[PDB]
């Protein structure tokens, strides 16, 4: 199989999908953390490697950051390469 | 006052200084710097090459010339630097200030560097 | 209102731009406490002045025809033996590194040897703190890129930029990563 | 062990007869010209 349409398209799919189809779904089940409450109360520096300093925003208009194209591209890219390795296996000698 | 002369107070002399990038304010002091490093820069090529001590070699001597001509302007710009430390250390013109002449002298080496190396392209 | 590394993303608070090339990188957040951050500023110059150092040691002995590769450097044999090198080594860079190390807590800034800051030529501003770090930080990136073209490529750096230009779409990672038993069977 | 490289002339007679000078006078020249605080 040609690698770069395989891999481009699981990727393209799973980005369409997570973009279009689970975003809503996603957000909501991301707030039930919300309920408990954060992690920590402090002002130390360990207690501040526990804390959202950065907070990634996007101009998206559904707001999908690059944490969230990480997270979908690489689904997309660990489907891609299964389906290329498990047809690599067809017309293998002695393997 | 003064003693008037056509040389120090005349109107054709006058308007062509204030076009020189030195008189002409308005621009940055980086572009300035620019500006004036290419001129002198490519003129700097000339006399080594010509009177160089590798000047009769055939080849040897445009790049002989040109190499010197680039170490000048690099001592040049050193110059310009320091220059700018002493004197400014604390009106009108952003040039003739700490931060305005640091540009203009990187500026100058950017430039000059460069119409040394555009004055060997001329020859080859 | 600075260029940040993400458009459209405000800087976060511990990072309020007073450092040289401060573009509000930290998704990590790394840099929070007020004396790690100081130290890491440091850090990074010390690493970025060693780097731009390496960089044009690199550039410069392959430019001037200086063989083998900077990758076997040491293998070659120089004047003095590779035993005598060591130990004048590391009692030299340990004075000149401990006394680095003095300074700079005595004062907080950078020098060489007894003088802090070290600025002889007296060239020193904001806008010389701020291209000192763009550089450095180039030069940082630039040497790994030496070092990861030499396993792949095994060429050297000015070597792989003539192969690229002269066949950009032939040549490439793309190309090197696919030829290892090629390149590296020769 | 002591003798120096065939080279080093090449290296030091125009380090410490171009380079260092070059160093030495613009430390000197920033440093008279500087004014107290
Ligand atoms: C700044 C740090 C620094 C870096 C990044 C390198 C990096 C390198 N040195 Mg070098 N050296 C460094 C400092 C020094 N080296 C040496 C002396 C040597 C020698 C003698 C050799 C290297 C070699 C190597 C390579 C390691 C290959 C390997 O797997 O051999 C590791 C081998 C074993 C663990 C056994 C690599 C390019 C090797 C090389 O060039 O390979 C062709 C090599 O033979 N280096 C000295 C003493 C003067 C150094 C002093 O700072
Ligand atoms: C800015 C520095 C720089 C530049 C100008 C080049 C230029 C070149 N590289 Mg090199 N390279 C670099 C960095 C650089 N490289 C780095 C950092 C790595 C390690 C990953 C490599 C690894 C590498 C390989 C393995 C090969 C090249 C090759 C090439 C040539 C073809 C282009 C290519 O395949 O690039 C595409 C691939 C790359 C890895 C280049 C990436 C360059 C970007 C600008 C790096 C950005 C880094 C980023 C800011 C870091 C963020 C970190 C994050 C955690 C925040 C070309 C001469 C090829 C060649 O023909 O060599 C002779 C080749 O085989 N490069
Ligand atoms: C020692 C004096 C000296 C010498 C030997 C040279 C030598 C040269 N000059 Mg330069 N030049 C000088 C002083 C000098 N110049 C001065 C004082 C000025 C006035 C600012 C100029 C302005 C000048 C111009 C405008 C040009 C040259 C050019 C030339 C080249 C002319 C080649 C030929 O055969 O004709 C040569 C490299 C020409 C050049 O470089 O052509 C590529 C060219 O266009 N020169
Ligand atoms: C003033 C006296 C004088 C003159 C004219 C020369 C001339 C020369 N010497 Mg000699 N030299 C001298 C004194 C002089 N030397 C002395 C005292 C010593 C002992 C320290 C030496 C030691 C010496 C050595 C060791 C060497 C030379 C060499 C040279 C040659 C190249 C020099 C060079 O690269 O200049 C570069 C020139 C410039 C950067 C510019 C020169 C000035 C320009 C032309 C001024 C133009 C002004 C312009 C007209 C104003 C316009 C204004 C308008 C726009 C308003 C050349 C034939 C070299 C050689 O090979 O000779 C054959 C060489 O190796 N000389
Ligand atoms: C020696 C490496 C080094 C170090 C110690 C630092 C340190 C620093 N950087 Mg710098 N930086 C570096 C290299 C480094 N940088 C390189 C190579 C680049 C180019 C990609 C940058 C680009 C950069 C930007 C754009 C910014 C900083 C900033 C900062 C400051 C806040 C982040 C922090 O605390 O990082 C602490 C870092 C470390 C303790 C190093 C951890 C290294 C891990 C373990 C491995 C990384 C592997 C790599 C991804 C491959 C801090 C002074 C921010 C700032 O405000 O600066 C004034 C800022 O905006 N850096
Ligand atoms: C991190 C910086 C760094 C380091 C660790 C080295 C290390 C080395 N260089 Mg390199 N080099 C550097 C920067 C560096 N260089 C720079 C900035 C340049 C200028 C472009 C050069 C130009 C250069 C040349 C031309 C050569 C080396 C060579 C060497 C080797 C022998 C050094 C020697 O005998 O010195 C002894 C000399 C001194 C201590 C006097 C230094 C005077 C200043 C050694 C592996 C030589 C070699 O064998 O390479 C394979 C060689 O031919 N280097
Ligand atoms: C882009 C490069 C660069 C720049 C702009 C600076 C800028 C600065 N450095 Mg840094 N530095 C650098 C590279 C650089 N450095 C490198 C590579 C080293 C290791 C040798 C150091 C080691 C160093 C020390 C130890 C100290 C500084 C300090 C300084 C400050 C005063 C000196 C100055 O203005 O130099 C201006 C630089 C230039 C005009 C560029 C010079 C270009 C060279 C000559 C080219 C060499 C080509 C090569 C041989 C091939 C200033 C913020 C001082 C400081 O922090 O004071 C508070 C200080 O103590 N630097
Ligand atoms: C005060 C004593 C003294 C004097 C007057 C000279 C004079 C000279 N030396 Mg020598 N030198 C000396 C001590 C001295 N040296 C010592 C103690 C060493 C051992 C490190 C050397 C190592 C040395 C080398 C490697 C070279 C010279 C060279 C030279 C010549 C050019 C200058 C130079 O490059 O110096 C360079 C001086 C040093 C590297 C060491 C200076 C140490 C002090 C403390 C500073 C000149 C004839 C050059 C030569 O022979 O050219 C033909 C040359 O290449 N010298
Ligand atoms: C120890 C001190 C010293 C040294 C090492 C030199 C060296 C040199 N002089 Mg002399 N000179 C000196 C003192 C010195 N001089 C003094 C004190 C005076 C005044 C009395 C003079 C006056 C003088 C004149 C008038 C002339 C020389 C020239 C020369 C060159 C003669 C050989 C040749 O053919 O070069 C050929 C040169 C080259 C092929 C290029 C060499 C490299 C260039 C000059 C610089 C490159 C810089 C680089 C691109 C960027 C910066 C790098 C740096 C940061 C490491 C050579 C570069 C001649 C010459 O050609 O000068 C340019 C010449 O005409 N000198
Ligand atoms: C802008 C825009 C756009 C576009 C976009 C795009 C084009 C994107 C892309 C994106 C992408 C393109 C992404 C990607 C990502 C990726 C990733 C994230 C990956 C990952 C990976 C991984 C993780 C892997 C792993 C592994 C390995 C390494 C080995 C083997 C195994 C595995 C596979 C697992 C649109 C038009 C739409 C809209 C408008 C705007």
């Amino acid at each position: 199989l040609d690698p770069q349409i395989v891999i481009s398209g699981s990727t393209a799919a799973f980005l369409a999908i997570g973009r279009f189809v689970f975003l809503g779904y996603q957000r909501r089940e991301a707030n039930f953390d919300s309920t408990v409450g954060p992690k920590t109360t402090g002002a130390t520096y360990f207690d501040d490697l526990q804390k959202n300093s950065t907070i990634f925003a996007t101009n998206d208009p559904a707001g999908f950051n690059i944490i969230d194209v990480a997270g979908w591209g690489a689904l997309g890219h660990a489907v891609g390469f299964a389906v290329l390795a498990i047809n690599s296996l067809q017309g293998a000698n002695l393997s | 006052g003064m003693l008037e002369t056509p040389v120090t107070s005349a109107p054709i002399v006058a308007t062509y200084l204030s076009n020189l990038p030195a008189y002409r304010t308005g621009v940055a002091p980086v572009l300035r710097g620019v500006e004036i490093g290419l001129a002198h820069g490519f003129l700097l090529a000339g006399p080594f090459i010509k009177l160089g001590p590798l000047r009769n070699v055939p080849e040897t001597a445009e790049i002989a010339g040109s190499l010197s001509a680039a170490g000048l302007v690099l001592i040049l710009a050193l110059c310009l630097s320091i220059y700018g430390s002493a004197q400014f250390q604390s009106a009108r013109d952003p040039l003739f200030s700490a931060d305005g002449w640091s540009e203009f002298a990187a500026g100058f080496l950017v430039g000059g560097e460069a119409g040394v190396a555009w004055a060997y392209v001329c020859t080859q | 209102a600075r260029p940040t590394w993400l458009p459209g993303l405000n800087p976060p608070a511990h990072l309020k731009g007073a450092l040289a090339g401060d573009n509000g990188f930290d998704p990590l957040g790394l840099g929070q406490d007020e004396g790690r951050l100081k130290w890491y500023a440091e850090a990074e110059k010390t690493n970025g002045r060693w780097a731009m150092m390496a960089v044009a040691g690199i550039l410069g002995q392959e430019l001037l025809g200086v063989t083998p590769a900077w990758w076997e450097a040491g293998a070659k044999e120089y004047d003095i033996p590779a035993q005598a090198l060591t130990p004048i080594e590391f009692i030299v860079m340990g004075f000149l590194e401990i006394k680095r190390y003095q300074g700079f807590k005595q004062t907080g800034t950078s020098g060489f040897i007894n003088s802090f800051p070290f600025d002889p030529a007296g060239m020193n501003s904001p806008s010389m703190a701020t291209k000192e770090v763009k550089n450095g930080r180039l030069a940082m990136v630039a040497f790994i890129g030496f070092c990861v073209q030499a396993l792949a490529t095994r060429t050297q750096p000015i070597e792989g930029l003539t192969a690229h230009l002269a066949d950009p779409f032939g040549k490439n990672i793309t190309y090197y990563l696919t030829h290892l038993p090629e390149t590296l069977g020769s | 062990p002591f003798v120096p490289p065939s080279w080093a002339p090449s290296v030091f007679v125009p380090l410490t007869g171009l380079v260092l000078p070059a160093i030495a006078m613009a430390t000197l020249f920033v440093y008279i010209e500087k004014e107290a605080p």
